[PDB]
């Protein structure tokens, strides 16, 4: 979409795709940066 | 394969 689109999903664990995450209300939250495309639907 | 909350709000 744009220079670097940033990850900011939530999971139940860090994502293989978000190494990165942090665990808060109960989901997790991404803090990455990747772009392979447009977006993940 | 990676999220489906992709932030990108300016292509």
């Amino acid at each position: 979409e744009e220079y670097k689109c940033y990850c900011t999903d939530t999971y139940s664990d860090c994502p293989g795709f978000c190494k990165t995450c942090k665990a808060e209300f109960g989901k997790y939250i991404c803090l990455d940066l990747i772009s392979p495309n447009d977006c993940v639907k | 394969t990676a999220c489906s909350e992709c932030v990108c709000p300016l292509r």
